[PDB]
């Protein structure tokens, strides 16, 4: 505070909402995953930009490029796994601030709730494409395996797949485009973002209770700011944790041997944060189903605000949801889990009953729930 | 963003006091009654949380039992003999 | 939720499964009324518009004090619950008149 | 009747120098606010790093 | 569709711009046939036969 | 942080005024991070006695 | 190579005469040609260092 | 057979979370590679000049590189001519071509020992139950030319020749080369060899929780003093009348 | 339901300034540089994006892979050219940008003005980066000469040019980080160009009068919006018949051959839009007074708002004034003319001459013309 501010037709007034910003004093520790998510997003950009200057998209030399990054380069051994352990970082925050939209029904922001899909899809795109660059007999098979998906559409899937291929198979064709698309996209998600947060300042946070917080809110400088740098901080140690202790704990280990076209590896699996959505396809023998059910589960987001039926909004007083809520958080857990183990006898039959309850679940089970509690509360 | 202090609510004969935080210790009874605290917090979600995980366990520790027992050889040598 | 309060209990009479809810929802652990949680849309927005003063100025400072209980995560004492009995619906009468006035603008212009 | 009113119990969570109602505040204002910048200077010394 | 409800007042409505919305799909077909040169579709025209 | 305390010298000395707080940060970033390195490193030696590299290079390069 | 008037090396740019050690007869030249370190192990192999 | 047996989890003056590696056993382990595996295993990535500072001086370093000759590009004639080999030069390639290779085996490609210990599961427990696993063939099993059992191997039947036994080599500083003594040091180099970074990766680690350790608590004191303001504070309601 | 109350609690706000914006009826064509930039930009970002999904950074496979592209790519041979001499475009669309403000007085939009030369700064040296890419004994050359101009800088000089080229010299290890750097430097001049606007719509345009146009504002979009799509078409026009009937009549010829930095080039120079910093550097036969003319040159447009010195704005009513703008512009010519020229005896005087003037017209001639007419009108 030194004078009466004068000027004020600048980028400043943008800023206030990072400082003036009116907040619900009772936001609880679930929230700091907004602004770890953004940390998330310039941790990866700024990781990436130095990661591109010494990696080379041709297949002859791509694997041998990411060797050269960890052996010769100085301190390039770190940046390539902040960057690897990054996004384990990215989809272990992104999941979170899904469930909390599910939980505290902050999905009724119809606006930055379809905004927030739409970063959803963006970034496991992202991610999928990043997987292929170092070439490793897990980035070709993965992207083997996903990509054919795509051939099950009738009259496009034949002639798309190719033409996202680049030639008849995953090749040098392929490897080029994705280091490039992979460049790009992150830039995308940080105009999508802004714009998530744009549909979400109309209208402002969403307190755990469930009720308007107009009554109680509080600037968001001197209190969020130091609640978010403290949440960054649990993140970076989070994440250092894996790279300097961990490094190679959540990516498979044959991913350390060159792409070959006529090897197979023992396993053909995805990242573990696509886990999940390989078990809901891999529950139907037909294919044309298994790609729907695959794409359903992502988009099934989208369909959740049209399933509210509680007459109040946050699970906190919602004790019959709360229990579904966290069945269905296991029953997530269980599709990660079947996801990365090899289809046998033990796994279809759980494969097959954890699929078909994720979509139970959401679709009956829960719209049921809150109509079961509204006669509970003579409303 | 066309919403800021000043127009939000109305709120009506409501007095609040605060003291400086220089005045006041910043943990104030930490484990005296914060960890009576937790104590309340977790049995109050205990019986809404544990229960779905505790049968993920379960899954598990027969999951991948019953896979080990697939790989495992059974005895059914016999109609072949000597 | 937890084992109901007569034996155990499957389905038995419909009060005592709601009083059983009342305690298990914990909206009055901070001392709300039912109607102080509800979801505010366009109808219920209204509805609190046309509540009286004494009623309307009750409603925000039990929220206001609710979101204080949120805030540091505590509850109000045994003897301060909101009790089952006692919980009335201040916003049920405001409420129906609503939903009377949007039904017959809705069919005025369906008829 | 505005009179009524009266400050609530906050001996709680004051500092204990600042309990006693008759020794003043002046006299540790230096070194009250001296420990909680102290914990700031530590933290940017550390982050600085 | 193009509607909120189901009455006489809607029912209107949704009639009233059947024409429009007729003709409307004709751009969506046309137009993605015309951009792709569908041939089972342009195999029917007789000038760009 | 009473009468008479470390404290109160320190806040008035260096933080009373925020020109010498920033002094303090980055004169203390000095020190600190030059004794952090060796004090950290000294633990890393402690726990690798006759591991690494330094421990047995003396057994080369004519020394022995 | 070779083909100059005072040390036999020519810039063909711009324009800079060197002769046999390197020094500039002609040209906006500030600073005079490198020289490497030199040592000897071996009177056969040298080492640009 | 076509079963998987799980490795043990052998102890390692490495395996701690701050534990660094033993540079007296790379500088062994080293010594197993240039006799035993370098003559039909490869290792592309790592360079004559990387064991400088780690188990080798560098006049040590240079000395083992001038012990093999490699190629050198274009003569002023454009012809291939060899050369004693420098500090820059990779590990010896045992053949062109992964086809000559095939050929020399019995089809069997010996994998790239780079990456082989971050490549296979189980890491270095792995590989030390493999080189000291062998055994003879249970009563019922048949295999072809050219082809032993080893159960640690993923199928049981491995294209490999027992590459480690007692006395295979010797070792310079005196130590036995015993079957197990033999294969610990090259587990430990073929750890070095496919993650350099693993004392510095500790290193920053200690230094990491020494300074996440002290900032923590800190952070979180800045956290609940600007907090506390609102943590302490009473609401009081006093309507008219 | 008010039509006028659009579905505004979203971005369409933001947008009214594309369509609801006030602007001056008397704006001349001038002003349809300000559209074309943008358009140029987007048309770089395309075609930009479609040539990184075939070339690869490596030095050994940097060049052919850049005659791969035309070759073999389906249609990339013109995606090429239009990358090739839409930069040509760029900068002859960023030349007459610069020109307008000085001509209208539109730097009197500190805030614009300033962030203006922000963005031409990053221009330059994406367009200068780019260059590189090809690998074409013009890029490798083009940049030796260039990037060894910061070892002049004294105690810190060889620091930060070794630094810039990630080893001794230009190589494999400077090609990898150019592109890289090429691919993230245009996403930020979208977001300084949407600040650029974000200064400029709060006082509105500028006029060839030069006085405020308040009084007869009219709306965007329908008499802008089709003068810009008229203006965009002549863009398209001139771009497309570089593109497709002289591809390389600004392209160095000598830019076809593989670097080798074994040999020279005959003739080592800039593209076409840099010659008239080269003349400025190459007059001076000091090397610091070399390199801080070159950017002073450049870095002289944030001076200009401080010697406005006429109490007109515009030059529309200021004839001495005119006499040396042009004056100006044909001396920049001159520099353009006598930067692709080798250093004789004949260009060596009317370089330095060129360049003496250049920094006296503005900095002398310019601040006095405009006391004098000042006096010339009773004020
Ligand atoms: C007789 C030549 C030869 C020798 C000597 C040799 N290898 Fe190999 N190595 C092979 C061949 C052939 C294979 C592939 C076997 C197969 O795939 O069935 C192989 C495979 C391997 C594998 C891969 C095992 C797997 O499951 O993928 C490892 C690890 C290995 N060797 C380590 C070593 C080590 C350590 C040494 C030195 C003690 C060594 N080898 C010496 C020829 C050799
Ligand atoms: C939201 C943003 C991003 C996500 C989620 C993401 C994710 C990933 C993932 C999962 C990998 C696989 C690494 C591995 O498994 O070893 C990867 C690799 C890579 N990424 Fe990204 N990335 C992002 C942004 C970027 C950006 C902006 C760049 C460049 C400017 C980039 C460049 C690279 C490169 C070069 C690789 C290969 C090198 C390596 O794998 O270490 N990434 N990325
Ligand atoms: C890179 C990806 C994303 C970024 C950077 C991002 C960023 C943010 C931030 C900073 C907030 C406000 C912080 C807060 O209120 O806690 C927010 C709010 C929100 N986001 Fe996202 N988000 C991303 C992806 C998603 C996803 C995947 C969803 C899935 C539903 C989503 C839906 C929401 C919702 C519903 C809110 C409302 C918050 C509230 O209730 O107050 N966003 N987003
Ligand atoms: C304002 C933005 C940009 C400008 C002014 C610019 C300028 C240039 C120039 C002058 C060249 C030299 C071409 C030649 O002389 O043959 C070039 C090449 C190249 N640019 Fe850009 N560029 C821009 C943005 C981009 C972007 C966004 C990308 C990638 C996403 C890109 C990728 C490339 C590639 C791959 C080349 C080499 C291929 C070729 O030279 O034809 N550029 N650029
Ligand atoms: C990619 C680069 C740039 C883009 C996309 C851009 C974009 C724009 C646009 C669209 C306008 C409004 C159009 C108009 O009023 O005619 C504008 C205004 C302006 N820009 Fe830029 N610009 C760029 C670079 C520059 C440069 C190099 C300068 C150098 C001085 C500059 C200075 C200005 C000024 C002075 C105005 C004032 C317009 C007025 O007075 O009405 N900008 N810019
Ligand atoms: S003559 Fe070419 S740089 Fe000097």
């Amino acid at each position: 505070m030194t004078n009466i501010r004068k000027s004020h037709p600048l980028m400043k007034i943008v800023n206030n909402a990072f400082i003036d910003l009116p907040a619900p004093s009772n936001i609880s520790s679930w929230w700091n995953f907004g602004s770890l998510l953004g940390i998330c997003l310039i941790l990866q950009i700024l990781t990436g930009l130095f990661l591109a200057m010494h990696y080379t998209s041709d297949t002859t030399t791509a694997f041998s490029s990411v060797t050269h990054i960890c052996r010769d380069v100085n301190y390039g051994w770190i940046i390539r796994y902040m960057h690897a352990n990054g996004a384990s970082m990215f989809f272990i925050c992104l999941y979170m601030h899904v469930g909390r939209g599910l939980y505290y029904g902050s999905y009724t922001f119809l606006e930055t709730w379809n905004i927030g899909v739409i970063l959803l899809l963006t970034v496991m795109a992202t991610a999928f494409m990043g997987y292929v660059l170092p070439w490793g007999q897990m980035s070709f098979w993965g992207a083997t395996v996903i990509t054919n998906l795509l051939s099950a559409i009738p009259y496009i899937g034949t002639n798309l797949v190719e033409w996202i291929w680049g030639g008849f198979s995953v090749d040098k064709a392929t490897l080029t485009r994705f280091f490039a698309f992979h460049f790009i996209l992150p830039f995308i998600i940080m105009a999508i973002a802004m714009v998530h947060l744009l549909f979400l300042h109309e209208t402002g946070s969403n307190n755990p209770t469930g009720i308007s917080s107009d009554v109680d809110k509080i600037p968001f400088h001197p209190y969020y700011t130091i609640k978010d740098i403290l949440g960054a901080l649990l993140l970076i140690l989070a994440l250092m944790l894996l790279v300097l202790f961990a490094p190679d704990l959540l990516g498979d280990p044959d991913n350390y041997t060159p792409a070959n076209p006529l090897n197979t590896p023992p396993h053909i699996k995805p990242e573990w944060y696509f886990l999940f959505a390989y078990a809901i396809l891999r529950s139907i023998p037909n294919k044309l189903g298994g790609v729907l059910a695959l794409a359903f589960s992502i988009l099934i987001l989208a369909l959740i605000p049209l399933l509210h039926t509680s007459k109040q909004r946050s699970m906190m007083f919602r004790p019959l949801s709360q229990c579904l809520f966290w069945a269905l958080v296991a029953d997530l857990l269980t599709l990660t889990w079947i996801g990365g183990q090899p289809v046998e006898h033990p796994y279809i039959t759980i494969g097959q009953l954890a699929s078909v309850l994720y979509f139970l679940l959401i679709l009956v089970l829960m719209p049921t729930a809150g109509t079961i509690e509204n006669k509970l509360l003579k409303w | 963003m066309g919403r800021q202090f000043g127009h939000l609510t109305r709120v009506r004969h409501v007095i609040t006091y605060s003291l400086s935080p220089f005045e006041q210790r910043a943990f104030p009874h930490y484990f005296s009654k914060g960890i009576p605290n937790v104590l309340r917090r977790t049995r109050a979600c205990i019986l809404r949380v544990a229960p779905p995980f505790v049968a993920f366990y379960l899954v598990y520790t027969w999951g991948t039992q019953e896979f080990e027992k697939s790989k495992r050889k059974n005895p059914a040598a016999y109609e072949n003999d000597r | 939720m937890a084992g109901r309060p007569a034996v155990s209990a499957s389905s038995r009479w419909l009060e005592g499964i709601r009083k059983w809810y009342y305690n298990a929802a914990g909206f009055n652990k901070l001392g709300l009324m039912r109607d102080d949680t509800i979801h505010e849309n366009d109808d219920v927005k209204e509805a609190i518009r046309r509540l009286p003063e004494n009623l309307y100025d009750d409603r925000v400072f039990r929220i206001k004090r609710a979101l204080d209980l949120s805030m540091r995560q505590q509850i109000l004492p045994k003897e301060q619950w909101t009790k089952y009995e006692e919980d009335k619906s201040y916003l049920e009468p405001y409420l129906k008149e609503v939903i009377r006035e949007r039904k017959e603008r809705e069919e005025w212009a369906k008829k | 009747s505005h009179t009524d009113i009266k400050v609530p119990d906050f001996s709680d969570y004051r500092r204990p120098e600042v309990l006693d109602s008759t020794k003043s505040s002046k006299e540790s204002s230096e070194a009250r606010k001296g420990f909680s910048y102290l914990v700031t200077a530590t933290t940017t010394v550390g982050v600085a790093y | 569709m193009l509607t909120r409800f189901l009455g006489p007042r809607y029912r209107q409505l949704a009639r009233n711009w059947v024409p429009t919305a007729s003709l409307w799909g004709a751009v969506g077909a046309v137009g993605l046939v015309w951009a792709t040169d569908w041939r089972l579709i342009l195999d029917w025209v007789p000038y760009i036969n | 942080m009473v009468a008479p305390t470390l404290t109160a010298r320190l806040y008035s000395l260096l933080f009373r005024r925020t020109s010498t707080f920033a002094l303090t940060i980055v004169v203390g970033a000095l020190f600190f991070e030059r004794a952090f390195d060796q004090g950290a490193d000294a633990i890393y030696e402690h726990i690798n006695e006759g591991k690494l590299w330094k421990h047995i290079k003396h057994k080369y390069e004519n020394k022995e | 190579a070779n083909a100059g008037d005072f040390g036999g090396y020519y810039c063909p740019c711009h324009g800079s005469h060197y002769d046999a050690s390197g020094r500039i007869r002609k040209g906006p030249a500030p600073l005079n040609l490198e020289v490497p370190s030199y040592e000897f192990t071996s009177d056969d192999m040298v080492i640009v260092g | 057979s076509d079963l998987e047996l799980h490795p043990p989890s052998y102890p390692w003056s490495h395996r701690g979370l701050l534990s660094s590696l033993d540079h007296t056993s790379i500088r062994r382990g080293f010594q197993v590679y240039k006799q035993v595996c370098s003559s039909c295993h490869s290792m592309d990535y790592v360079a004559y000049r990387h064991l400088v500072g780690v188990c080798y001086t560098e006049d040590e370093a240079k000395a083992l590189a001038e012990e093999v000759e490699v190629q050198d590009g274009p003569n002023e004639d454009g012809e291939m001519f060899m050369r004693p080999g420098k500090l820059s030069d990779y590990f010896p390639k045992p053949y062109p071509n992964p086809e000559a290779a095939r050929a020399a085996n019995n089809g069997a490609l010996p994998p790239d020992l780079s990456y082989i210990v971050r490549a296979r599961h189980g890491g270095e427990d792995y590989v030390f139950s493999l080189l000291t696993g062998y055994c003879e063939p249970p009563t019922g099993v048949s295999l072809r030319e050219g082809l032993y059992f080893n159960p640690y191997f993923p199928g049981q039947a491995i294209g490999m020749a027992p590459p480690i036994y007692n006395e295979v080599l010797e070792f310079d500083d005196g130590t036995p080369a015993t079957m197990s003594q033999v294969a610990k040091d090259v587990c430990t180099f073929l750890r070095w060899a496919a993650e350099p970074e693993h004392d510095h990766r500790k290193r920053m680690g200690l230094k990491m929780l020494l300074m996440m350790g002290l900032l923590l608590p800190l952070v979180y004191a800045m956290k609940r003093h600007k907090w506390s303001v609102l943590k302490s504070r009473k609401l009081a309601y006093r309507p008219p009348k």
